[PDB]
């Protein structure tokens, strides 16, 4: 039973409303915040998941944050607005890594606002609003769409972060480790997010060449597009003779392909994934901030784990023991790339215990030659 | 799939033409009022016709700047013929691939 | 449809808030409607998703086709179409497009706001989202064609919100929390992200790029928002003079008074506060010193890394000379590999209406909008037709913070205008002095 | 000829060994030919040479016409014939060949050698040489073309001598001192030098490679040879066990008895010698330390850069496992850009007759003779075919230390066999369970 | 006036010697070496030039190491071998840097040859045996052909070295830096000996494209290999007329030659010389010793120096005052590139007073990317 | 520039034709001696035209081990018939142009 909202099919352009952008930022900001906006001296960690800002004024404010799914209903909102309505004056906040965080002016609204929240639970166990993600800790897991919103994955998103969630969760609740943790994931090598920039980083890569839809090559696609998107050159275009009819096709050289299905994202005719094939890598050692050191992108350590759904249980064990170990041996304030690369990435390897495969030597272009050992400088 | 005076076309969810070579000026009838358009204009058909020109050319749709420039029509003036714009709107029009990549 | 999961329900146990479970109450809530809506969209959707997202888990597979062309009237992109591969096993998700709303800078909302907005999508929506996009915009997950006119016209008329980007145009920029709870904010990164955002809604509305193009503002080097790494065009806040040191503030941390970093490694036993361990052997610079009683800093040679005030936050302050850095070029892989922003302008002005920033910005887009490649992200520009050349585009002198390093290769280009004789010589000339 | 040379005359003046004086006594000896000799080519070669010089220094361009090819029955190389551009006016450089004469490993001579040796380029060249090229071997700078098999002859059957390499060959091998005057010495470089230059008499003297190929032998990792970046073939010696400490001798340099680096920094005042300061603190492993009367070392950590022990030579030395790493591909910008030899074989055995190494170069050879590009360098071959070939065509197991850090891109390949059902798949059996 | 030595023109192959390579490595040993041979113990440098190495017999060989031009005449060849006989039994050694080490083994000996040594001059007034190249200085210039034999070179090496030593020279004789100075000299980009990994290097550049012997391109060269010489791909085959007759040759985009000259190696007839357009660059800050630091390549920090003969004083006067200024400020141990590295690029340039041009940002190929600036870490 | 059994050779210093097209086989006869030959074999002119032919169709001498592979001559059996080498041997009496490069 169609609903207008006032919108005429037959008019479209009539009463249309365009280039209005988003509500301006300081629109929904809570009275303390406005009042004290660029007047902050300090702030404490009061304690996992709460923080506290001292104005100038001497105005004060303390932060909740809380763990989300990122993927949410309507209905979860509408239970924060009701809790944001309660203690914070119907003010609330979300961080850049998916976080939610309710804000107070005054402690007994922050004593009432954390017990409270640490209550909620969902019909099937889990916490809906476990607080934490600051510090020295791991915080929420910066991700993509996976198997529930796009085509191009190699695995899924929301499930893996839960599973992983689930087995880093005490660390999401304390701050014990040398630096905070960053772990992102991605279901493919377009890396949506910030995998490519994260002390831990999961991404999901294929194993084999894309299929070719010959019937539909020069149909669906534009050939020369799909020739330009192969970082090495391995798709050029070809004829096939089919049924007494010759097509104007694709062909692969398998040899040069590294699957990074890039092909198929410009032409829906080369199709790549693969249950058995599909997997996903571990990249660890990457960081935005200017902290001590510059910024680093993460580098390859795992070449493959295979998709186990629902609890990908190898992803998470290996995951978990990285940790470990990066917690046992870095120096406090140093970051998991920093003490990778202050011990050596050999002594990375063998601490951890990982496997050095051919696949983590770097072979892509000229750059490939500097991440080589051009020197004598080695540990055994 | 879709029919249309007498005419049966093959097309996707998007309401894109599955080959170029099924294109006829029929299409850009029956299509038109979907994509916002009443009466196909000359300015229109000048478009159409160098997407066609280009792709038949060049096995891939020009880059909006190439559309711009070729035509005279720039970008707000594209948008006040198809609504929609020059990829949902005239590509789709003209019979061209759908647009690919991140949309 | 109702469908069984016994995979997804595993992901239902575990302390970690359940996505699963939560989309579970959502299918629960409109099967009820205890408001007796008329729903737009299959009142079974968030079951069917749950639908295919079970049988993807069975065979490791994704069910969305590929691609998918849908939008709004006017606008060029902002709508990421979606179809299931599958559409008679699960109906309720044969179309399951996204749409992305623009969000404020910073993220921060009033439970009236965000009510107002799920009101607009339970009725025309599937009544999940996402909170938010890893580009910034409020995302609502799963419709129908039909529905995204009368969602527009809901948004821009009830909500007075607007879509936000998507293909070759100006994403949605985002940035840090910056001024508004911060003692480190350089700059206000939630006005220049709104200020700029309003300044180019053509832009982003209206895909008229060679390939996508994103701004980030982070307010301070410690980078809340990521934009080294995750925009095309970085605006990192920064200050030119002098550390503020508190003298009685420094004595209160070496005391053991104030917590280092505030606390943040309060989960272990590190020991009592070493100052000179944790901050002065810790300076990248070396360029602080503790004599046992005061500390000093040679801001000359401060790098501004942020880690003595990150550690001190109570006794060290940004300076007063403050604005921003711009960098550029920051990309994922695809094609020629990632990259991360590059140092363009050391210091910037940053203060509204930001027209510094602005200005670059458009010296930017008008060299690449017409030098870029197809689908060419400003990074691999960059890399292709050379530093130099964004530098001329810029109009910005060569400066030694431009490298990291001067080059290793002698492959040295000259202009022809700046060597004697030109490059036009005549060999017979040549052969005079020089015999075959 | 006799020419003016007034801007060559200026650099007789100052302290260092002036070329032009030496050159002008050269061409003063055979001018008087005190010995009677019966010079083979112009007795004022050397004076044209200066003339041909002075011309270039006045126009600022050479004078040697591109190229040349002579040389000795029976060998491809060893010869670089070169011809004046202006043989007219200098008649004595008309034909300017220079001979390469393998040298002894680490250029010990006799004075009876070297005279002989001169007696023979007296009579046959223009007196003039080069000790030694930057490859090592002994440079007779410049003669005739009908003198070169007479020089060879006298080379072969009177001094026992042979040519040197040039061209696509194996070029003359060359090593650090070694054993014969270095404490440092972790195997014998002179004889691994010299039974790889014997064993590969035939590569050298008749190029059968796509490119040049050098053999540079270093007994430690301080690289006085430069075999890590002037040979496309490094070997650096090294130990696998601990450094040795004798407790006493460290009191002793602690006390001030013995001079850091054995006086090596004695032209300056660095104040007294501070162990912790200059060596402890230095270990870019910090695998030392000193707690005011004894220094200890992490073995397992230490990254035998040889720091500590060049510090304190009389304290510290290189363990008693002895071998070398093998480092391939260094070579210089032309074309791909310079590299430095890549970590090849962590550790080999390093004692005669060296087979283990030749196991290696051989194993290399085979590859890069078929596989490397004409003009390839055996570095550039590396980048273009991958370090895991190279790996796989030696039978060398991947290890973390052959990288300096792994890979950031996800462009990895996989071999077809690791992976589940291979590459040959059915699109029909796809489109099974997701439709067009 | 021929004087056969036996070798008979008619009869080539007869009586020919071959594969017999260089006299054994021991052969020429002293005595005191050959029986010390690997079993020294420690080394002292009792002064600039002079060391002395200790066996575990107890046996002692003093070192006097003396510098040379490289380029040198039988006459002096002749004269030092006098001065071997003299004082070292009749031998002598050259080292990697083509300095001369004459050894002894007593005092007495020792004290007799230095004075002996510095006493010799040559006509002119230079030295003939200068004694140094020890310990942290400026040693010998490792060099090449230039204008002497070579018809690739854009410079001078013998005239430059020259005029570099005079400039130097007080640091061949002494030990006063905060660590070795390595000064290596190249005339073209082909960089033959070890300007690409020195603390200091020059190497001769060309600022123009190469000019196109059209009549002789299809004669005197194989045009693809020309082609295939180019790292840039400027190079391409054509087609000219040329006086009623059409010629196979070469093009060149002028625009993508950066006059690197390796087409001229491969084809003679792409001449590229250049009086006034030829120079030298001056590149700084590599290492070949793994020495606390791994090995580094030099970086170009001046684009361009005009030639000037004979005595290059620009060259001259630019490279003193960098090791000026590295010597007052670089730490003990510390190699000119760590200095810079640590110090930071930017205030390498500060500190020297160079200037920073376009031609010193990287621009060739993927590569380039990571030597420009990925953080905000940098000073002002 | 040189002359043989009363016709002209237009040479380098090198004693290499300055142009392919002005070889014959007269030219080979009078280079031989000069190269340490003195009868040309049937396994000679096998290596010369190899070469020629290689010429002709590439514009390039071949490698080494593309003359050996092709030939069936392995570098020892080449340097036995031209003792200076594929290279100042086989090259020049082939009438190929000089090689070139850090020979
Ligand atoms: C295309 C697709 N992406 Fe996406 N993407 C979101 C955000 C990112 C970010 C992080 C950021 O914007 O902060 C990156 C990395 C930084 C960068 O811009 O490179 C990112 C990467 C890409 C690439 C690679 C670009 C390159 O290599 O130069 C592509 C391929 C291409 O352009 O052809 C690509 N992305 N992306 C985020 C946006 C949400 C928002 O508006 O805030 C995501 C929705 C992920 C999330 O869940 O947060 C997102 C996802 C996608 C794919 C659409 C997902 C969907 O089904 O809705 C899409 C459009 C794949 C496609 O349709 O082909
Ligand atoms: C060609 C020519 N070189 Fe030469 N070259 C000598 C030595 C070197 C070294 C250092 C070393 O061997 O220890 C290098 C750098 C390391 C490396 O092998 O790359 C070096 C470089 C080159 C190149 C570049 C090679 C590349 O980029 O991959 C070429 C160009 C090419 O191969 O086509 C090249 N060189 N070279 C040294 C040898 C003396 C000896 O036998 O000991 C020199 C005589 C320099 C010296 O004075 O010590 C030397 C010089 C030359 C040129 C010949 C000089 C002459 O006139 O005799 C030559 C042959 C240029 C040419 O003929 O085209
Ligand atoms: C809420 C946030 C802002 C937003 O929403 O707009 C936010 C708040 C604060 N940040 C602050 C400190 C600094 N921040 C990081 C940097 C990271 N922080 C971002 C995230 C956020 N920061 C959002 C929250 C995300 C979440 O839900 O958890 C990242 C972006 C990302 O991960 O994707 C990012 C880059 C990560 C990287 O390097 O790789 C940094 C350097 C760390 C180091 O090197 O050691 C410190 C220095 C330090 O810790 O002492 C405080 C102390 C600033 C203040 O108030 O005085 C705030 C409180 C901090 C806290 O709670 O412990
Ligand atoms: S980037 Fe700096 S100013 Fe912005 S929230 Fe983070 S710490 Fe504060
Ligand atoms: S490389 Fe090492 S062993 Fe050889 S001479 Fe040099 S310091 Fe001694
Ligand atoms: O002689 S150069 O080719 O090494």
């Amino acid at each position: 039973a169609f609903i207008s909202s006032g919108y005429n099919p037959e008019k479209p352009m009539a009463n249309r409303i365009t280039d209005i952008g988003p509500r301006k930022f300081d629109e929904f900001f809570p009275p303390v915040i406005a009042k004290n906006f660029g007047s902050w001296l300090y702030h404490e960690i009061l304690e996992p998941g709460v923080l506290m800002h001292v104005a100038e004024s001497g105005d004060k404010v303390y932060t909740v944050r809380v763990g989300a799914a990122r993927l949410m209903s309507i209905t979860h909102i509408r239970e924060m607005c009701d809790i944001a309505d309660k203690y914070c004056g119907g003010h609330l906040r979300f961080t850049t890594r998916n976080n939610v965080e309710f804000m107070v002016a005054d402690e007994a609204s922050l004593k009432a606002l954390k017990e409270d929240l640490a209550s909620r639970k969902f019909d099937g166990g889990s916490l809906k609003f476990p607080i934490g993600g600051t510090g020295a800790g791991v915080s929420n897991i910066v991700h993509t769409q996976g198997w529930v919103h796009c085509h191009t994955p190699a695995t899924d998103a929301s499930g893996p972060v839960k599973a992983i969630m689930d087995e880093v969760f005490e660390d999401f609740q304390s701050m014990r480790l040398p630096a905070p943790v960053r772990i992102s994931l991605a279901c493919c090598i377009n890396m949506c997010g910030a995998v490519h920039c994260s002390d831990i980083g999961v991404v999901g890569i294929h194993r084999k060449p894309p299929m070719i839809d010959h019937e539909w090559t020069d149909q669906l696609c534009e050939i020369p597009l799909a020739v330009a998107s192969c970082p090495t050159a391995a798709v050029r275009p070809t004829k096939l003779e089919i049924g007494d009819k010759k097509v104007n096709t694709i062909a692969i050289k398998n040899e040069r392909c590294m699957y990074c299905g890039n092909c198929y994202t410009m032409c829906p005719a080369l199709p790549i994934s693969d249950g058995e094939g599909d997997g996903v890598v571990i990249m660890v050692g990457g960081k935005v901030s200017n902290r001590i050191s510059m910024p680093k992108f993460s580098k390859v350590v795992v070449a493959y784990i295979p998709n186990e759904p629902p609890r990908w249980p190898s992803l998470t064990k290996t995951i978990k023991h990285i940790i470990e170990v990066y917690s046992a041996n870095a120096y406090k304030y140093e970051r998991l790339g920093e003490w990778a690369e202050r011990i050596g990435w050999e002594r990375f390897f063998s601490l951890t215990g990982l496997e050095f495969s051919h696949h983590l030597i770097d072979d892509f272009r000229d750059p490939a030659y500097y991440t080589w050992r051009q020197s004598t400088q080695f540990k055994f | 799939e879709v029919t249309y005076k007498g005419k049966s076309f093959e097309v996707d969810e998007d309401g894109f033409l599955l080959r170029f070579d099924d294109w006829c000026p029929e299409w850009v009838e029956y299509v038109k009022e979907s994509e916002g358009i009443s009466d196909i204009s000359p300015d229109h058909q000048k478009i159409i016709d160098f997407l066609q020109d280009y792709y038949k050319k060049n096995g891939i749709a020009p880059m909006v700047r190439i559309l711009s420039k070729n035509t005279g029509f720039k970008l707000k003036e594209v948008y006040e013929l198809f609504p929609s714009g020059p990829g949902k709107g005239a590509c789709k029009m003209a019979g061209l691939p759908k647009p690919t990549g991140c949309v | 449809a109702k469908h069984a999961t016994p995979k997804l329900d595993q992901l239902e146990s575990g302390p970690w808030p359940s996505f699963v479970s939560d989309i579970k109450q959502e299918a629960a809530y409109r099967a009820a409607n205890p408001k007796g809506l008329d729903y737009q969209v299959p009142v079974d959707c968030p079951e069917d998703l749950l639908g295919v997202l079970e049988l993807s888990y069975d065979e490791g597979e994704t069910h969305w086709k590929h691609g998918g062309i849908v939008g709004v009237f006017g606008y060029g992109g902002g709508v990421i179409g979606r179809y299931c591969d599958q559409p008679e096993k699960f109906p309720g998700v044969a179309h399951f497009h996204t749409v992305r709303v623009a969000q404020p800078s910073g993220k921060y909302y009033s439970a009236d706001y965000l009510r107002q907005l799920c009101d607009i999508w339970d009725l025309r929506g599937s009544g999940l989202t996402n909170m938010h996009g890893s580009t910034g915009d409020i995302v609502l997950l799963g419709t129908q064609t039909p529905q995204l006119e009368e969602i527009f016209f809901e948004l821009t008329h009830n909500l007075n919100t607007d879509l936000g980007g998507s293909g070759s145009n100006l994403r949605t920029p985002e940035s840090c929390l910056g001024k508004s709870r911060c003692e480190f904010a350089c700059y206000d990164s939630q006005a220049a992200c709104y200020e700029l955002t309003m300044e180019y809604q053509d832009e982003l509305h209206r895909p008229a790029f060679p390939y996508k193009f994103k701004f980030k503002f982070d307010a301070c080097p410690n980078g809340c928002v990521a934009s080294i790494a995750r925009s095309d065009f970085s605006v990192i806040g920064t200050w030119k003079d002098d550390i503020k040191i508190d003298a009685e503030a420094v004595k209160a941390y070496v005391a053991g008074e104030f917590k280092p970093n505030a606390g943040a490694h309060s989960g272990r036993d590190w020991g009592k506060f070493d100052i000179e361990a944790e901050v002065v052997n810790r300076c990248p610079s070396k360029c602080m010193k503790w004599d046992g009683s005061k500390l000093s800093i040679d801001n000359k040679e401060c790098v501004r890394c942020m880690h003595c005030i990150n550690t001190m936050p109570r006794a060290l302050h940004i300076g007063d000379e403050r604005g921003a850095s711009i960098l550029c070029g920051a990309k994922a892989p695809i094609l020629d590999g990632a990259q991360m922003g590059s140092l363009l302008v050391p210091f910037v002005a940053a203060e509204e209406p930001f027209d510094e920033i602005k200005e670059v910005v458009e010296k930017i887009w008008d060299w690449w909008m017409e030098e870029g490649k197809n689908r060419e992200r400003l990074g691999e520009t960059m890399k292709r037709l050379s530093f130099q050349k964004l530098l001329e585009v810029t109009e910005i002198a060569p400066v030694p913070q431009h490298v990291k390093e001067p080059r290793t290769n002698p492959y040295i280009f000259f202009k022809e205008e700046e060597v004697p004789g030109g490059w036009d010589r005549d060999i017979t000339e040549y052969r005079k002095r020089h015999l075959r």
